[PDB]
């Protein structure tokens, strides 16, 4: 017995519900990708141009003291760099979707400059590379690796 | 978090059955999940993720999905050198650092920026760090070299059969994480994953604290394969979970046991009440139907009080302080749940404070310890209970002062308030035995407390055709400033009022309150 007839998007739209629930309808993989990037800039870009602004090493450039320390820890740990090679280590198909979330966000952001808070402005545009460092950064260097176990400060 | 994936063989209908539950601050920004649905004449994927993730670690479709949980895999490892003229002792000879010059921009407090210097030194362990109390550490972390960790999760999920599933978790891309399986075929499948070094000698413990720095005896290379990780697919108990617990409960009867691994992959620490409660729920359980399945999750039992009560209650009752033996009754009478109209619950909760520590966590205090061969009934007992009395003696004190009496309603210290919306608490702690989570913070000057931590994304699927699936997110769907979806979901979770999940392109069209439509051209 067969799952049901999968949908064949003719259109690239995105069909919210009342909840702010993102249903991202693309005719390819990078135009999902784009939408993707796109409803996660509306949900959520504040705080994700933030982390990428960090992942890229540029906390302490971009925000100050709080944002040193964090800083530090991943340049000493070669992350921003090691994203880049990861970025150009990626297969051609991936990397494409990669470029297209992130030009979901950058095209969120240009088309609602209202929506972006003043402090993360600096931060765009946002590139492929960005979103591999942040997740390098969440998966090796904040689960994985935190600076506290390094650290000894827990 | 918990994870549940359940056989065809187990339930009523015959398709097999799904939870998505993780456990996350509320508040950490990185750790906030997002709700979404992806469609392309190719794949189909729902579910949440992280922020700022580009794919979606928590998801289902018509065919498959699956769900996470921490299982702190041990993927890097802290050495303790041992500086020697200007270099460290290595293998009984001094050996220079590598060293180079970096520098970082530091905004100041009139927008300029000062460029500031920062030397990085490494080992042949890593990058050099020194501890405030003067300790030289190199860090040496596993799986630098896997690029593909987001594409990993990509055809992991889109996976078109179990077979395609496993063949991508086995490219070691994803350094972490318990992973559940579940599909529409019947098949379910727990991992313990991560990236392992290869160690040679030394137990879990071993390898979380400083391993010495000064010899290449402990300076891995290698990592572990996925068929050298605990697995289990389709156990004849027909259940598979994992809810933070060591991986040697993770279905019943076991599959595997500890010595079947090598001894630093996992601890072998008493399982917590949570992750006993999980074993049960699924076990004890048979003939599921997704409701049912549904009503399960929800379980807020104070299984310490279980463990306790019998003995903490007469050794109380024997006290000549009245208010002991008002608190012991009080106590006596209670159902043992953590439901919003508890008079006893928030009393108990900081009797435990001292009895199993300020995480719930402890085990000296009672009377007969865990072990692995009770992993669902032990621990058991108060070991001293005059002692114990004396901390309900302290418990009452400190109840008084945090709630303002001993009997306050559960609910009406504990609530979940996210803008103008302020609906009671129910659930609890994991670590008292509540496998529905909410860690409650300390209480305000008024007594009144909020969850730092616990349910966040919370989804059941049942993988009938077409696929059938609720979930709410505690948090809603944006924190963007002046969103209507940030507190327009936590009155449902009140009352556990479950939003089904929209896939079919119907039902989409049926909800529809925004259109964007989009072009993107590279």
């Amino acid at each position: 017995q067969a799952p049901i007839a999968a949908y064949k998007p003719r259109s690239n739209e995105i069909l919210w519900d009342g909840y702010g629930v993102p249903h991202i309808y693309g005719v390819d993989a990078p135009s999902a990708f784009y939408g993707y990037g796109w409803a996660q800039a509306r949900s959520h870009g504040d705080n994700i141009l933030r982390l990428y602004g960090e992942a890229r090493g540029k906390g302490a450039e971009y925000w100050g003291p709080d944002y040193e320390q964090t800083t530090v820890w991943l340049l000493t740990n070669g992350v921003p760099e090691r994203a880049q090679q990861w970025y150009a280590q990626q297969s051609p198909d991936f990397r494409a979707n990669l470029d297209a979330f992130a030009a979901g966000i950058n095209a969120y952001a240009q088309q609602n400059p209202d929506d972006i808070s003043p402090d993360v402005r600096q931060v765009l545009p946002v590139s492929g590379a960005d979103v591999v460092a942040h997740a390098h950064r969440l998966m090796n260097f904040l689960y994985v690796a935190s600076p506290g176990r390094t650290l000894g400060e827990g | 978090s918990n994870s549940w994936a359940v056989a065809p063989g187990k339930t009523a209908n015959g398709n097999a059955l799904l939870l998505q539950n993780p456990h996350l601050s509320w508040t950490t920004d990185y750790f906030t999940y997002y709700e979404a649905h992806l469609v392309t004449p190719d794949f189909e994927i729902y579910g949440a993720t992280q922020i700022g993730l580009p794919v979606i670690r928590f998801a289902f479709n018509q065919r498959m999905g699956i769900t996470n949980t921490v299982n702190g895999m041990v993927g890097a490892t802290n050495y303790r050198l041992t500086l020697q003229d200007g270099g460290y002792l290595y293998d009984g000879q001094v050996r220079p650092f590598e060293r180079r010059q970096a520098s970082y921009r530091l905004r100041q407090a009139d927008g300029t920026t000062v460029d500031k210097p920062l030397e990085i030194r490494s080992s042949v362990h890593g990058p050099v760090f020194e501890r405030a109390d003067g300790t030289a550490v190199a860090v040496r972390v596993a799986g630098l070299d896997r690029p593909g960790m987001l594409e990993q999760y990509f055809d992991m999920i889109t996976a078109d059969s179990f077979d395609d599933y496993e063949a991508a978790l086995a490219r070691m891309q994803v350094p972490t994480f318990n992973i559940v399986y579940a599909d529409r075929e019947g098949t379910i499948n727990y991992s313990f994953n991560g990236v392992a070094p290869k160690r040679a000698e030394g137990d879990i413990a071993f390898w979380q604290g400083n391993v010495p720095g000064d010899s290449s005896r402990y300076l891995w290379t290698e990592t572990h394969p996925l068929d050298d990780l605990p697995r289990v697919t389709n156990p004849p108990g027909g259940f598979v979970q994992n809810s933070n617990d060591p991986p040697w409960t993770p279905t019943w009867p076991v599959t595997y046991t500890p010595k079947d691994f090598p001894s630093y992959l996992a601890p072998q620490t008493p399982h917590s009440l949570r992750a006993q409660q999980s074993v049960r729920l699924m076990s004890e359980n048979d003939d599921l139907t997704l409701e049912r399945f549904m009503a399960l999750q929800l379980s807020h039992r104070a299984v310490m009080a279980d463990r306790t009560l019998p003995d903490l209650i007469p050794a109380a009752l024997i006290d000549p302080d009245p208010e002991v033996q008002a608190a012991a009754r009080l106590l006596a009478a209670w159902d043992r749940e953590f439901t919003s109209d508890s008079r006893a619950a928030l009393l108990f909760e900081e009797w435990a404070r001292l009895f199993a520590g300020q995480n719930f966590a402890g085990q000296a205090g009672f009377a007969t310890p865990w072990s692995l061969d009770k992993p669902v009934s032990t621990p058991y007992g108060v070991r001293d209970p005059k002692a114990a009395v004396d901390q309900l003696r302290t418990a009452i004190a400190n109840t008084k002062r945090k709630y303002g009496a001993i009997d306050r309603p559960f609910g009406d210290a504990s609530r979940m308030i996210l803008n103008d919306v302020n609906v009671p608490g129910a659930a609890g702690y994991g670590n008292l035995g509540s496998f529905r989570v909410f860690t409650w913070s300390d209480p305000d000057e008024n007594g009144v407390r909020t969850p730092v931590h616990g349910e966040t994304w919370v989804a059941m699927i049942e993988f009938s055709t077409p696929v059938r699936a609720y979930g709410l997110m505690s948090y809603g769907n944006s924190r963007q400033p002046g969103t209507t979806h940030y507190s327009d979901q936590i009155e449902r979770v009140s009352r556990a009022d479950f939003r089904e999940l929209l896939l079919r392109r119907e039902q989409v069209e049926a909800a529809v309150q925004e259109r964007t439509p989009f072009n993107f051209k590279p």
